[PDB]
């Protein structure tokens, strides 16, 4: 990692994760899919 | 004769006074241009840009 470089990898990987699509499972069998913001990227 | 003087400075102090007309003329002139122009890139699933 760099900091001579305009953005900063670990920057980059946090934001490209949360804007995945998350899902959130209860089983017992409810299962959640939301989608992530893209505010960190 | 203090009076005959006094008489003769009053007569040449009390002259006819000439009147100027004053004509300003402001001139602005701006001019300006301006090309802008460029293409970036991207691509939102692996987040990479130009």
């Amino acid at each position: 990692q760099y900091g001579n470089t305009g953005a900063s990898i670990g920057n980059v990987m946090i934001g490209l994760e949360e804007a995945k699509d998350t899902t959130q499972t209860k089983a017992v069998n409810e299962t959640t899919t939301t989608k992530g913001d893209y505010t960190k990227l | 004769d203090i009076m005959n003087a006094m008489l003769e400075v009053i007569g040449q102090l009390d002259i006819r006074r000439a009147q100027v007309l004053i004509e300003a003329l402001i001139v602005e002139m701006a001019e300006g241009d301006g090309i802008n122009l460029g293409v970036q890139w991207g691509s939102l699933e692996s987040g990479s840009v130009i």
